[PDB]
């Protein structure tokens, strides 16, 4: 995929942004930082997602020139997806860490994500609000204070989006 | 014992709006994915997450046989979240 070379921020830059709406950063020499991926490619119902391995190779590659410790995790079920994400936030190095970063590389409805069990008669759909609740203060006490992004590649239904005009 | 909000300092950011389709490519690789690493490659030592994911947006703008709009949903920063790319 893509190199991830991502263009660094001068010194001259860093201390002309400074502020007390800003999140805090720790130092480099002691930040145990925490990046992890979840990508579905083989289905047993739904078609396989050919290329997905591509994007794997671009944000495992990004994170990481970001300081960032990537953990890659693929084809798991909506239960399996749970256990791994309750893991992820009992670890004890988001302790010594300023930020978290969450990738989801799946199928999708307006539910949520799909496991590689999902099927229209028998489904196993992930919802966003249950992601939300294990990432919270109440779950997860290391993140307190914290900035926790989560980024989504999946489909949210079935029209094209589109609308046509004069 | 000190009390704290439950749900803070949160950002999420999807591929597509709801009830509509992302588009993959069966060799290059999702659409969506490919320009956030074009944004963030460029932008991470100058512009915020919330700056950053806005612009990722503008170049989904024009709609020509595939179309898809990303969309930023249940945010609760309270403040900018610089990355600062080599510190
Ligand atoms: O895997 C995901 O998360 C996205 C998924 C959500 O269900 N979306 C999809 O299955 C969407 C919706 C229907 C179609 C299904 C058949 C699979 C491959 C296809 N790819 C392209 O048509 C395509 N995409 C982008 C650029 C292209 C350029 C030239 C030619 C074709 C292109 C593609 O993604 N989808």
């Amino acid at each position: 995929g893509s190199e991830g070379n991502v263009k660094l921020c001068s010194l001259e830059e860093a201390q002309r942004i400074w502020s007390a709406e800003i999140y805090p950063i720790m130092d480099k020499s002691s930040r145990t930082r925490l990046a992890l991926i979840i990508c579905n490619e083989e289905f047993d119902s739904i078609p396989r997602r050919t290329g997905a391995e591509v994007d794997i190779t671009g944000m495992t590659m990004l994170l990481q020139n970001l300081g960032y410790s990537v953990d890659v995790k693929k084809n798991l079920t909506a239960s399996d997806m749970t256990t791994e994400l309750e893991a992820f936030a009992h670890r004890p190095e988001h302790k010594t860490s300023d930020s978290t970063f969450l990738v989801f590389m799946s199928h999708g409805i307006r539910e949520g994500i799909c496991g590689k069990k999902h099927s229209e008669q028998v489904p196993d759909i992930l919802q966003l609000n249950a992601i939300f609740n294990m990432l919270n203060t109440k779950n997860c006490p290391s993140l307190k204070d914290k900035p926790k992004v989560i980024i989504i590649q999946a489909c949210r239904g079935d029209s094209p989006g589109v609308v046509w005009f004069k | 014992i000190k009390k704290a909000h439950i749900e803070k300092d949160f950002i999420a950011f999807c591929s597509s709006t709801p009830d509509n389709v992302s588009w993959r490519h069966p060799t290059m690789g999702s659409v969506f994915i490919g320009r956030l690493i074009e944004h963030m490659q460029e932008y991470a030592c100058s512009c915020d997450v919330e700056e950053i994911f806005r612009k990722v947006r503008f170049s989904f703008e024009q709609p020509d046989g595939r179309a898809q709009m990303p969309t930023t949903e249940r945010v609760t920063l309270t403040r900018c979240f610089y990355l600062f790319p080599g510190h």
